[PDB]
């Protein structure tokens, strides 16, 4: 297929999400009660 | 405003939709505005026929030097072996600019890669190695129709078992005079260990733009003795062996064969400007000949008469123009001085238009072959005599002057042929409207100008660029100022020329302050009707110095970014240094 | 009077005026004793004297050299680049030549107008990567493929080389007019910018209309740069007051 200029065979990425808390519901008036959340 | 404060503002110019004219060609009305529009259209089409017929041959010569060079290099790149078998083939391409494409042959069960290398592509040895093995693995795995390797000579070691083919890499160093030779012999040492792998064949190709005594002076001696195993030289330059100057200047005569002529001064100017430049001469030949043609059809109305169909559009102003040719004056003086027929010279002097109008059309059937006989001298020197070191431009120059026999005896090889290679031509009447020429200094002023001299001339004298007027002084704002006062930045240069090498800026200001009129500018400064700020500084008892420092500092900081003034002693900027002298 | 020079300006005028002057014959006068001004008095008398000292002779000169414009269009359409050296600002010359005259005449002759990329090269904030970004949407060429890009090469120079081999199989009409002001300015005289602008002039389908200000300008171009430009030089020195560019440079006391 392709011939690459260099390789990064020993790479380890975490399992971490990119979208922040601001885009959970996109509703400031309807944020649930964060204290007694599971 | 604020659009000349940002770099690269693109601008779409809006346009009126149509004007409905023939103004689609730049050729203006000649003969002081008396020419016909159909003649201007025919002049444009005729110039384009001539220019296309020239450049369609120039392009074949220029794309034939590559088919000669690829044929040349790829014969001493192959078809030879050395008994040592542990050496790389080396080809020194002398005088070559890095502009050539190299072709590698079939030679099946063996790859052939070409690794071009550059002084930008070589800051040290490891980038050369990584780029070389990257190009090798790319041009090996893409010419096959999967793992990742490291880019070093291990790929050269196991190229036989990775792919199954023998390696033959041909290196190609582009500007060998511009690479570090300290990096280059390190790369040659690092390549020398590839000899032990029994399936490689390294070939080195050096594109040198200087002589070979400057490459083997900078290299180390062990690398030079390694390069002395199977080396070949090859002179690649279009001045060696004048075959491509004898095909561009030959093809220029095939467009002007009978219609146009070349002057003496023009061909010697060509020879003077082709000899002060060695690297590219097949381009400085064409961009002088085309600019000679372009300054002809833009200037000479009689170019419309170089085609033998436009013979009937001889208006009165063409008969005025052709009558004041001095060769025709020599012919009419001949018609006076040898014999005396009255009523024929009385006709053709100023009265009869029909005799002069029909007389000129006889003067176009004549050929008088200069360029029709010079090809015979070229074929005689190339085929029958076998001398391939002659210049068609200089032979044509001596043939145009008439001292061709000196140039033929310059070799002392054709002593039995100085009658066969002889030709004494004469002039045909009305050459001097039909000759490509340079007597006005046009090909000098706008191809090879004396740049710095023109800048200094316009700075010093300045009357050859600014006019003097005699009516527009009272409706203006400065009518009496253009005659008694030199322009600032052109007046300051008169003091800059006759200053020392170290110019004190206060003395350079005082010398500028007492070369200005005092009792004129203190009257002039109160002229503006709109503003009120310019008049109160004239009500200040030191107006002349405060208006003199503004103009002086403006001229000084205007010279400085032009290049004539260096401010030495940073954090002072008070003692400037003159750093451009006139006439050099 | 203040120079004891036997010769004037030639090589011997260079050798003669480069003597050695003693410590008492010297005049160490600071320019503090020059009568100081404000910035606004300079700003006022400057713009007064720009258009009210030789205004009508300079307009006469621009009308004299304004009937030279068909030769400039002829030289551009025959393959050459243009170079306008001379005393004074050549800015309004190229703003009144390339915008007004040139691109209407080019647009009519091949039948919107022809795009004009002005390039203020007297501004020291003149990178060639955003300038080549501005070229690659007025032409929109092809992208650099994997085989044609190289190991950490320069993508701009390789893209211009790809455009050069693309535009040998094309009709010869001007597709852009690239108007460089002060081609030897402080951020464009460097080598890779000149390699860019010299490889752009190889294309017949772009007309380069440049201008210079410095006097040692022609040594920026060797036998490879001066061959890919193939300039024709035109001294249009018109003694302009040059006040667009001096706001960039330091006018420090």
């Amino acid at each position: 297929p392709v011939i690459r200029k260099f390789t990064k065979k020993n790479v380890a990425r975490a399992k971490k999400k990119y979208t922040p808390f601001s885009k959970r519901f996109k509703s400031i008036a309807a944020i649930p009660d964060l204290t007694s959340l599971p | 405003f604020a659009d000349a404060q940002r770099s690269h503002y693109t601008v779409y110019p809006s346009l009126p939709q149509s004007n409905k004219n023939d103004k689609h060609i730049p050729f203006v009305k000649l003969l002081s505005g008396k020419e016909s529009e159909v003649n201007v259209e025919k002049r444009w089409e005729l110039y384009h026929q001539l220019h296309s017929h020239f450049h369609d041959q120039v392009d074949h010569i220029i794309d034939n030097i590559e088919a000669d060079l690829k044929a040349e290099i790829s014969d001493l790149l192959y078809s030879e072996t050395t008994q040592k078998r542990r050496c790389f083939n080396t080809i020194f391409l002398l005088g070559s600019d890095s502009t050539t494409k190299i072709e590698l042959k079939d030679e099946s069960s063996r790859y052939n890669v070409l690794i071009e290398l550059t002084p930008k592509e070589s800051p040290n040895v490891r980038m050369m190695l990584r780029r070389s093995m990257y190009k090798l693995y790319s041009a090996a795995d893409a010419e096959e129709h999967n793992n990742d390797v490291s880019y070093d000579l291990s790929l050269v070691e196991n190229f036989k078992r990775l792919f199954g083919k023998d390696l033959a890499m041909v290196f190609n160093f582009k500007d060998v005079d511009s690479i570090n030779f300290n990096t280059l012999d390190n790369f040659i040492i690092l390549l020398k260990s590839a000899f032990k792998y029994d399936h490689v064949k390294i070939s080195l190709i050096f594109n040198i733009n200087t002589n070979l005594s400057n490459i083997e002076k900078n290299l180390r001696q062990s690398t030079i003795r390694l390069l002395k195993r199977n080396y070949h030289k090859l002179d690649v330059s279009s001045n060696k062996g004048f075959k491509y100057g004898n095909q561009i200047f030959q093809s220029f005569l095939d467009t002007v064969d009978g219609k146009l002529n070349l002057s003496d001064r023009f061909v010697e100017f060509i020879l003077s400007k082709m000899a002060n430049n060695t690297n590219h001469n097949l381009q400085l030949l064409t961009k002088m000949l085309d600019y000679s043609l372009m300054s002809y059809f833009f200037q000479n109305a009689f170019s419309v008469f170089i085609d033998p169909v436009n013979v009937d559009f001889l208006n009165d102003d063409y008969l005025k123009i052709l009558s004041r040719c001095p060769t025709f004056m020599f012919f009419v003086e001949g018609l006076i001085k040898q014999h005396a027929p009255a009523d024929e010279i009385l006709s053709l002097l100023t009265n009869k238009n029909r005799g002069l109008e029909e007389f000129f059309v006889e003067f176009l059937v004549r050929e008088n072959p200069i360029n029709g006989h010079a090809k015979f001298v070229a074929r005689f020197l190339e085929e029958e005599l076998n001398i391939t070191n002659f210049n068609l431009i200089e032979l044509y120059h001596n043939l145009l002057i008439g001292k061709l026999d000196s140039y033929l005896d310059r070799w002392s090889a054709c002593k039995e042929y100085k009658d066969r290679l002889h030709f004494e031509p004469i002039d045909t009447i009305f050459q001097e409207l039909f000759t490509l020429d340079n007597r006005s200094g046009l090909l000098t002023q706008s191809i090879f100008p004396s740049y710095k001299s023109n800048i200094e001339d316009n700075l010093l004298s300045w009357e050859q660029v600014l006019p003097s007027l005699d009516k527009e002084n009272y409706d203006t704002l400065s009518g009496d100022l253009d005659k008694i006062m030199a322009p600032v930045l052109g007046q300051l240069f008169k003091l800059y020329r006759e200053a020392n090498m170290t110019i004190n800026i206060y003395d350079f200001y005082i010398a500028f302050r007492e070369t200005l009129p005092k009792e004129e500018i203190l009257n002039f400064i109160r002229k503006d009707p709109s503003n009120t700020k310019l008049l109160e500084l004239a009500e200040t008892p030191d107006a002349f110095d405060k208006v003199a420092l503004i103009l002086f500092m403006q001229a000084i900081f205007a010279f400085e970014n032009m290049g004539l003034i260096k401010f030495q002693s940073t954090k002072s900027y008070d003692l400037v240094e003159k750093c451009v002298w006139r006439g050099i | 009077t203040k120079s004891a020079s036997s010769f004037l300006d030639t090589f011997e005028g260079y050798f003669d005026q480069r003597k050695i002057v003693r410590t008492n014959a010297k005049s160490r006068h600071t320019m503090s004793m020059a009568p100081d001004v404000t910035r606004e008095e300079f700003s006022l008398v400057s713009n007064f004297f720009n258009e009210n000292f030789q205004k009508r002779p300079r307009q006469k000169l621009f009308e004299i050299q304004k009937k030279m414009f068909p030769q400039y269009w002829f030289e551009l359409t025959q393959g050459f680049s243009l170079l306008f050296y001379g005393v004074g600002s050549k800015r309004n010359f190229l703003e009144e030549f390339a915008i007004d005259y040139l691109s209407p005449k080019i647009a009519y002759s091949q039948l919107n107008s022809i795009p004009c990329l002005i390039l203020n090269g007297y501004n020291p904030s003149c990178n060639y990567r955003d300038v080549f970004k501005e070229i690659t949407d007025l032409l929109v060429p092809a992208e650099l493929t994997r085989s044609e890009t190289k190991y950490w090469g320069n993508h701009v120079i390789l893209q211009i080389q790809k455009m050069i081999d693309f535009y040998k199989n094309q009709p010869l009409d001007i597709k852009l007019i690239l108007v460089v002001h002060n081609l030897d300015g402080p951020s464009i005289r460097k080598n890779t910018f000149q390699t860019m602008l010299s490889f752009l002039s190889v294309i017949r389908q772009i007309a380069i209309v440049a201008s210079t200000d410095h006097i040692y300008a022609p040594l920026l171009w060797d036998n490879m740069k001066a061959q890919n430009y193939n300039f024709v030089f035109h001294d249009i020195s018109n003694f302009e007051p040059s006040t667009v560019e001096s706001t960039f440079q330091d006018v420090m006391k």
